[PDB]
């Protein structure tokens, strides 16, 4: 049990060591943007990887297209892949895993994740192993699902707020 | 001097660095409101619980643990099982609820270390203390402030 | 901006018309004071308020 | 009639002060020459006094319950039964009258229009209602107008069951305004989501006042009884009956 | 089970795991309990219905968990009581004076 | 001297530190009403049983034991199930709360040693003897005199 463990932790260097470039690299920030400033845990990232792991094996068995040459293909293919392993996996999402991913797919913020600061990385001779959060820069605030959804706080409770009245309490 | 009388003098006089350690102590801990009993909740409709999850199969993850070339990697039957019983009733309300604001405010409250339909004061670790936060009270410019200056020195 | 509402299509903005200003009207027209012949001139105070001054 | 109001009926006062200003607006020259004066959109629980206010409004501003026109909407929970409201047309059986509603109100203008139970009815039936709250250009199966105007247009339905006010005030206080206050209207803004989600939002336009009842409890109904029976002071003295009402006597009720 | 869900720290953000543990053993135990007589689904709904559960994490019980104690030396003693005011059984004496 | 003048004395005049051993034991067994037939018990809705309970699965119960880095533990079809089943044939019944008043006198109930729908009376282990109390009288005075007094000493 521990051999076959070894073989599978080497299957995926010898193929599919292209992805995991993008997919690390992919998953640095949807961990940034589901967390957002807060302490993360450095060991259920790993429970977590592997998931994100398995649905890029997933995605990249799917496409006869290039990672490099076509990468938000495999975002919409990734991310939605993983909008529904989480689902089916994760019963109770207290940091709220899905909930999040499902408005990365709905709002469409995750163009950010491919830009030229991005699209260096991916493309240089990195192992998966080396893509560090240190290695990815930071989105600008305004890509963060945090100012997003404090931007959807004051659209709505503006009008939210609006919504009826008092009647009589209005004097003059 | 009191907890409730500063924050109404933090938009007019005085700033954020000029306070007492046991100031900022107060002004972290819960208001009044806290402790004070009230046994009502609402719209039990959270995004915390996603009633599509199942169990570990530990046959699935056996086989996709060895990477064995694969096509698919969740089970994909309690997920087309909840899109089918979605559309049973064309959904008149829903086709654009629930995809909206409800949403967005329970990914902002995850943020601040809320649950989703709590409307109580709730913590979060900034630094080295706790600062309880609220829907209401998001006391941000407290976590700008002992996030920020609270960076190498340290305030209780 | 107290009852802007697209979705609803500005009639609760007329409703807000109605069930306010024009109900101050009503009932400061059955007590006496406001005269048969007197121009209203309404105005915001910018102390929180709405105001109407009274002219003649 | 804003105290009259508060004598027979308690709870809920800012209803009425929506109810009885609409009243002072047809007394005056404010007047809306299109819309019918006083449409009213009555959400609330099961078991308070929603369809009493349309009772004391025949009693009160017209001094009769012939002005009081109740509408059985249970009568009309078919879509088929939308013919019965404004009569047949021509060509078909019946069209001698202009139908069960729309020919009472022609004799009567000067009256209340009780609808019952709005929840139960198909959407056919509710699109005719568009119409009727919208202007007083109701036509019958011989196009003549009928004048909607100093119709006060009641429409009460229950919803109870469903959530909000479903949900039993869970602190049975009078009021407690830090929390009750702000609590409510976020089931008053949900209960109007709601009609979203039913009544077709156009039909939400045409209310001028939807109004969420306050459930009863051991407070209030501590207050309503002792009228009940001023209630049988008035109707059943003249054969002499003059009751009395005590601490015990009501909480013995309640 | 929720630990594994949760990419937020357990010191940082503690009342999203209240939220995720009482409502995984709110199900937890309804699945596996079948007679309660001490009623532990029905009080767990309770507490979740009520959210007198902030009471569990407060000035006095956040310093227990960020202190280094293994989880086998906790015992009820390390553990200080909450007050009667915060505890189940008053909140549901309270309930039934009011409705009553 | 008789079990049932004792209770009306106790709010005018004497207090519970004065009365004979053989009071406090007959004030502490259950009135005359007990031993009374009455075959009726009504409203069976019980908070005790689970409807969406089921077996130890035995494979699962292997499998959590592990510890296996897994992230559901129940098995979340049976309490699907009584979700869906609420949704369908108890919005024709609309809905229905049990809780706004229904849960907590059963939860009372269960910190006096009550059953859900038992109406009689129940006794609870207080000290070194029980004291029966019920639903209409708590006996809730005599509960905090032989908690109190009673830590040290010995009374029957
Ligand atoms: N606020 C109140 N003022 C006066 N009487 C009231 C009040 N609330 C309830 N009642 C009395 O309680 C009864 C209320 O009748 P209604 O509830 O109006 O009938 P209903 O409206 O069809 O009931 P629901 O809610 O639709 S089941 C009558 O006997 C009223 O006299």
């Amino acid at each position: 049990n521990p051999f076959t463990k070894i073989i599978h932790k080497l299957k995926k260097f010898i193929r599919y060591r292209k992805v995991l470039r993008w997919s690390r690299m992919w998953w640095v920030l949807l961990v940034r943007e589901i967390v957002g400033d807060n302490t993360i845990e450095k060991k259920t990232e790993k429970a977590l990887r592997e998931i994100w792991d398995q649905c890029t094996i997933a995605v990249y068995n799917n496409t006869l297209n290039a990672v490099e040459s076509k990468p938000l293909l495999f975002l919409h293919g990734i991310l939605n892949e993983c909008r529904n392993n989480f689902a089916t996996k994760l019963r109770q999402d207290p940091s709220l895993i899905v909930a999040k991913i499902d408005q990365i797919i709905k709002s469409q913020i995750y163009r950010f994740w491919v830009s030229e600061p991005y699209l260096k990385i991916g493309r240089s001779h990195t192992l998966y192993t080396h893509i560090t959060p240190d290695a990815v820069p930071q989105l600008p605030k305004e890509c963060t699902l945090k100012h997003l959804s404090s931007y959807m706080e004051e659209k709505l409770k503006s009008m939210e707020s609006k919504k009826n009245i008092e009647s009589g309490k209005y004097e003059f | 001097s009191v907890k409730d009388i500063k924050k109404l003098i933090e938009e007019g006089i005085l700033d954020y660095e000029d306070l007492t350690e046991n100031e900022l102590r107060k002004l972290a801990k819960p208001d009044d409101n806290f402790y004070e009993l009230s046994p009502y909740a609402s719209d039990e409709k959270d995004l915390s619980l996603n009633e599509t999850s199942g169990l570990t199969n530990e046959q699935l993850k056996n086989f996709l643990g060895q990477n064995g070339t694969y096509h698919m990697s969740y089970d994909s039957k309690s997920i087309d099982y909840a899109k089918q019983k979605k559309s049973e009733k064309k959904e008149d309300q829903q086709e654009d609820d629930d995809g909206f604001y409800d949403a967005y405010k329970q990914i902002k409250n995850s943020y601040d270390g809320i649950p989703n339909n709590f409307n109580h004061e709730a913590p979060q670790l900034i630094g080295n203390n706790y600062v309880f936060t609220s829907i209401y009270d998001t006391k941000e410019n407290l976590i700008k402030f002992l996030k920020k200056n609270s960076e190498y020195d340290l305030y209780d | 901006d107290q009852s802007y509402d697209p979705e609803l299509g500005a009639r609760p903005t007329l409703i807000f018309i109605e069930s306010v200003i024009m109900t101050k009207f009503a009932i400061m027209y059955l007590k006496k004071e406001l005269v048969d012949d007197m121009d209203v001139f309404v105005d915001y105070n910018s102390k929180a308020k709405n105001l109407v001054i009274n002219l003649s | 009639l804003y105290n009259s109001l508060s004598k027979s009926i308690i709870g809920n006062e800012d209803i009425i002060k929506s109810l009885s200003d609409a009243v002072v607006k047809a007394a005056t020259g404010m007047k809306d020459p299109e819309k019918p004066i006083g449409t009213f959109l009555f959400l609330g629980p099961t078991g308070v006094g929603k369809t009493e206010l349309a009772k004391t409004l025949a009693i009160e501003l017209f001094n009769s319950k012939d002005n009081l026109i109740r509408v059985n909407m249970s009568e009309f929970t078919e879509a088929h039964s939308v013919s019965k409201i404004t009569g047949s047309p021509p060509g078909y059986v019946g069209f001698s009258d202009s139908g069960q509603l729309t020919e009472a109100v022609r004799e009567k203008p000067h009256s209340v229009v009780l609808f019952d139970e709005l929840e139960k009815a198909h959407a056919d039936v509710f699109k005719v209602l568009l119409q009727i709250l919208g202007d007083g250009y109701i036509n019958d199966n011989h196009r003549r107008n009928i004048d909607f105007s100093n119709t006060i247009i009641i429409m009460t339905s229950n919803l109870g069951a469903e959530l909000f006010k479903k949900k039993l005030f869970f602190d049975a206080d009078n009021s407690g305004t830090p929390e009750y206050k702000r609590v409510m209207e976020d089931v008053r803004l949900s209960l109007i989501k709601k009609c979203k989600k039913v009544f077709k939002p156009e039909f939400v336009n045409r209310i001028d006042k939807i109004g969420v009842f306050e459930p009863l409890n051991k407070k209030n109904l501590h207050k309503i009884v002792a009228l009940r029976f001023k209630k049988l002071e008035k109707r059943l003295e003249e054969k002499n009956i003059q009751v009395s009402v005590s601490e015990k006597a009501i909480d013995y009720i309640i």
